[PDB]
């Protein structure tokens, strides 16, 4: 049971690290797309 | 249209490595669990 | 260990919840590309 | 154009939102790691 | 505390497949924006 | 603009079926946790 908790709590804490790289890969296309909007607009 | 262009591929760039990061630290994670 | 595995549960349910919201960005940044999209083609 | 010029804007609007809400989850899921 | 532990292993396996497609729509999503962006210069 | 459609399409068409699939894999996750 607590070797597996450990083990969990592990993964958790990687997984986490990823979805906080794929938000800022989120940030930077929305600046990509508005960088399209600007020529457009301008 | 230079400004627009470099704004539009750097952010490309760099959202394409924190892709590629994501999925670094995903298999990463993949493993762990399985143990 | 009880009370570690429900630790683990709210971090894992909170956790889902930061997927959905990066995934409800995505579709909006889909909806966003699209717009560019439909005005090039007409 | 109007229409094209709105639709992207307020997609754009709504995708920051969300990514924001993510980081406050984000960084929240942490803290109960943590504890 | 074991089968809150195996269920807490398949919710994190299914959330990494979860993160995996997402990883994947914004791989895809670049390849969009890039494709606009090569019809501009072009 | 026939190679730029075709491209751009299919990879938004792309994008919105892995977040489809995302969604769904979320349910399930959400759903085995309630269990």
């Amino acid at each position: 049971n607590s070797q597996a908790i450990d083990n969990l709590r592990a993964s958790l804490e990687t997984t986490n690290q990823a979805i906080e790289a794929i938000r800022q890969a989120g940030q930077e296309m929305i600046l990509a797309v508005q960088g399209v909007q600007d020529y457009i607009n301008n | 249209i230079e400004e627009e262009r470099k704004k539009v591929e750097e952010n490309l760039k760099k959202a394409e490595e924190k892709l590629k990061k994501a999925e670094e630290l995903l298999k990463k994670s993949e493993e762990i669990l399985k143990k």
